[PDB]
């Protein structure tokens, strides 16, 4: 749940939506950033389609048209730019962190998420900024940051605490050791490419998770870290990566393999 | 009022073992080359003189004259660097390696020991044979001997430095440990080891004595620095952003050139835009840190890309041999060179093995296990033979093309 401070989405807007139903002549998606407001994704707007148009995948889409009168909306995943697909994607993990927090803070304060999104998130919104970053300061600095926002003081503490020790008992780590060699004149750039090409848009496909790091541990021996919430999405994400590397590498003059 | 400039000259620091080479260098620069030396040590220092007062003492290491007499800020003469060679009989191979970056040297005889020690002789004839003639002898451990002992020896050093090419090869006693008399040594090296002229028109050619992966364990692929290749320029001059190549490069059997671009140029702690002869540079390259880690590219050479450099497997050498094998306790006569013999050909900063295929009066043909990259027709070469378990220098020569 991510209650929105609006009934319908601005036309021409981008936003995380989730595929809810696939029919013959079209498919109903669900606008997350808007209480799961059902929009319509028509074929003429789409495009392995087997994995995008999946039972519950979360893809990002543009808001074709909005009929404020009938109050219905149609979106497209084709109009979404490669730029809008990355930038408006980082917003996801952030907007996805804010979610888990409130869904937990409220669950604890025997309250409601809408109450959690209208006093907390909505108000931290006035103080310019992803309410998730204004909280970023709170835990480190002090609960003086929220109160100034006008965030009812029922949340303040429950928040802070529930924000810190959250990822902890929600964190798991998976890793692999690989070998990366090159003879290319700028082989250090090629390694900084093949890696940041294979380790790209992974934050959507093998989905969501918490953090990914690729570093040098030895000379040609590198390690990859996939720390997320779901232990069982371990390899899932780590395997795809370790493979993406090999593939792009074994095609980009960069020799890559697993130990 | 001093400047930040890269070293002007390279001064090797050779001698028998544990006679205190690194210590002396640490007594002149404050820096020490991280027990016994195994790899060539390196250190830099600015050398200035005190216009207003008495020498030796007038030779300052730092912009300050208020150390003996007084105040006008001493004048900068040059920034010198040292090549702290190992001394243990086993590492002979690496000193010769360093001998090829030496513009002058400082033989270091231990006062508290029977002067003519094996490595003392070896490093000595080794310099003469090579060309490192601008020599300075340094009696060093004086702080622990008789005022007659250290003078009886001076006699011998004087005796020894006779018939040879060591005419007036100054002998300056010091106490590297207590940094006593280091002033006159600077007076000495600032007189006999004169910075040589460097025509920068020549084709840039650098000898590599080191290479390594700078990346600390844990660095994210995000900020991985490319491999660094440490060496010494012998002629011309490289500048950042240049297309360079390492020879013989990486091996496959054959050796195909490793090309790259000079990412950075660094001398001592400071970074420059260009590098020239003298001093020890660290050429930052854009290539995978793997190619240049432990020290893989040691003995290679760097030249601008598309330069005419023969990389031979076989090489003709006009040679000469030493009458004895100064280096083993026993001064055994050097036996003729026999065909099908395995020798150690030390060329440039590179050391290699090869089986003699042809042998005449003063010319031998060697089939090397690794190719050598010949950038000139004079490439001095020193020849070692495995006399007794350990490798001994039995002669020298020139590589012809
Ligand atoms: N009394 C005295 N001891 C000295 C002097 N110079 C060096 N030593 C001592 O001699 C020992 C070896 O010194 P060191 O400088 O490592 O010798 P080196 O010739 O550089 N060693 P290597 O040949 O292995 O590279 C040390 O214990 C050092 O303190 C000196 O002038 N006087
Ligand atoms: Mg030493
Ligand atoms: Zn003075």
């Amino acid at each position: 749940m991510i209650y929105s401070r609006s009934k319908l989405p601005s036309e021409g807007e981008i936003l995380i939506a989730t595929v809810k139903q696939v029919f013959d002549y079209g498919s109903y998606v669900s606008l997350d950033e808007y209480g799961g407001l059902q929009a319509f994704l028509p074929w003429s707007e789409v495009s392995n389609i087997r994995d995008v148009l999946k039972e519950n995948r979360k893809v990002i889409v543009k808001v074709i048209r909005v009929d404020r009168r009938k109050g219905t909306v149609d979106v497209s995943l084709k109009k979404v730019t490669d730029d809008e697909r990355r930038k408006k994607n980082l917003q996801w993990k952030k907007i996805q962190r804010l979610d888990k927090i409130l869904e937990l803070v409220s669950q604890k304060l025997k309250l409601s998420e809408k109450d959690a999104w209208e006093q907390v998130a909505w108000k931290l919104e006035a103080k310019y900024g992803d309410p998730i970053t204004a909280i970023e300061k709170a835990v480190k600095e002090g609960e003086k940051i929220l109160i100034d926002a006008g965030v009812p003081e029922i949340w303040v503490k429950p928040l802070l605490e529930e924000a810190s020790k959250h990822a902890e008992e929600r964190k798991v780590k998976m890793s692999g050791l690989i070998t990366v060699r090159t003879n290319e004149p700028l082989g250090v750039e090629k390694i900084k490419e093949v890696i940041s090409k294979a380790l790209e848009n992974i934050e959507q496909d093998y989905e969501s998770l918490l953090n990914i790091k690729i570093y040098t541990i030895g000379a040609p021996r590198y390690r990859v870290d996939v720390v997320g919430t779901n232990p069982k999405e371990a390899s899932e994400a780590l395997n795809q990566i370790i493979s993406n590397l090999i593939k792009i590498g074994k095609e980009e003059n960069v020799d890559i393999s697993v130990v | 009022a001093w400047p930040k400039v890269q070293p002007e000259v390279n001064i090797g620091v050779v001698g028998h073992v544990d006679h205190g080479k690194t210590t002396l260098v640490q007594a002149i620069t404050g820096i020490w080359t991280s027990g016994m030396t195994i790899k060539l040590g390196y250190a830099e220092t600015n050398i200035g003189v005190c216009e207003s007062c008495k020498k030796p003492e007038a030779y300052v290491t730092e912009p300050s004259c208020k150390s003996c007499g007084s105040d006008d800020e001493p004048k900068f003469l040059r920034r010198i660097s040292f090549i702290d060679a190992p001394g243990h009989e086993v590492l002979m191979a690496t000193m010769l390696s360093g001998a090829a970056l030496m513009d002058g040297a400082i033989l270091v005889v231990a006062a508290n020991e029977p002067f003519p020690q094996p490595q003392t002789r070896e490093h000595f004839v080794a310099l003469g044979i090579i060309g490192v003639k601008n020599l300075i002898i340094v009696q060093n451990k004086v702080d622990v001997v008789s005022k007659e002992e250290a003078l009886s020896q001076y006699r011998q050093i004087k005796q020894f430095t006779k018939g040879t090419w060591a005419e007036n090869v100054p002998i300056i006693p010091v106490s590297a440990l207590h940094k006593i008399n280091i002033d006159s040594l600077i007076e000495g090296i600032e007189e006999y080891i004169k910075t040589p002229y460097r025509d920068l028109s020549q084709k840039p050619v650098m000898l590599v004595i080191r290479s390594f992966d700078v990346n600390k364990p844990g660095t994210q692929f995000n900020e991985l620095k490319g491999g660094v290749i440490g060496g010494s320029i012998i002629q011309g001059l490289f500048k950042v952003d240049q297309e360079i190549k390492v020879l013989p490069g990486l091996r496959v059997v054959s050796y195909e050139p490793i090309f790259t671009k000079i990412s950075s140029i660094r001398f001592g702690d400071e970074e420059f835009k260009e590098a020239k002869p003298g001093g020890l540079v660290a050429i930052g390259t854009y290539l995978d840190p793997s190619l240049t880690k432990a020290d893989n590219l040691l003995g290679s050479i760097i030249t601008l890309a598309d330069a005419e450099v023969p990389v031979l497997w076989n090489i003709r050498i006009k040679y000469n041999l030493l009458e004895r094998v100064v280096g083993a306790k026993e001064m055994l006569k050097v036996d003729p060179i026999r065909a099908k013999e395995t020798l150690m050909l030390s060329v440039g900063s590179s050391t290699t093995l090869g089986i003699v295929t042809s042998v005449k009066k003063d010319e031998i043909e060697v089939e090397l296990r690794r190719p050598v990259a010949v950038w000139s027709n004079n490439i001095r070469t020193v020849i070692s033979r495995q006399i007794a378990g350990r490798w001994r220098m039995i002669g020298w020569g020139l590589v012809e093309i």
